């Protein structure tokens, strides 16, 4: 929370080069760490088992997963057949995500 | 414009005595100047949205 109690207020009330609009807030910070500055691994499983399932998934095997339950609309044969999710790598990436 | 009385010269001496004649002097001289106006002016404007 920004504290609104306002240390100062910098204006600049009149101009017609730029409007006198405003300079917008902005932020420094560090997302660092120690030596050990940061972890790209646990997101390495679904990254290994999109490589495996597009290995022993060339593209004329029918896989498909189902989502919703009741069907689609017609006789057609569900779907989900996307990759990284009927191998395993969205619901471990899913840990990573905001 | 305005005129200006640059000066008013010498006229008359201190002629002799039994001279049927005098002198011309020398006559002054009056000069007419003018000037101008000269305009100031800016501009500053604002943004209408911290003015409410």
């Amino acid at each position: 929370f920004f504290p609104y109690g306002s240390p100062d207020r910098f204006q600049t009330w009149g101009d017609c080069h730029t409007c006198d609009v405003e300079s917008q807030l902005m932020a420094t910070y560090v997302t660092g760490r120690r030596c050990e500055n940061s972890v790209p691994a646990g997101i390495i499983i679904g990254i290994l088992k999109l490589i495996a399932w597009n290995i022993n998934n060339p593209g004329d095997e029918v896989m498909s997963v189902r989502n919703t339950l009741n069907a689609n609309a017609q006789g057609l044969i569900g779907g989900t057949n996307n990759g990284a999710v009927i191998s395993g790598a969205q619901d471990e990436w899913f840990r990573y995500r905001r | 414009t305005y005129m200006k009385i640059a000066d008013y010269g010498q006229l008359g001496e201190y002629t002799c005595d039994a001279k049927c004649d005098a002198e011309f002097g020398e006559p002054g001289n009056i000069r007419h100047l003018e000037g101008k106006t000269y305009d100031y002016r800016g501009v500053f404007c604002f943004n209408r949205k911290n003015l409410q």
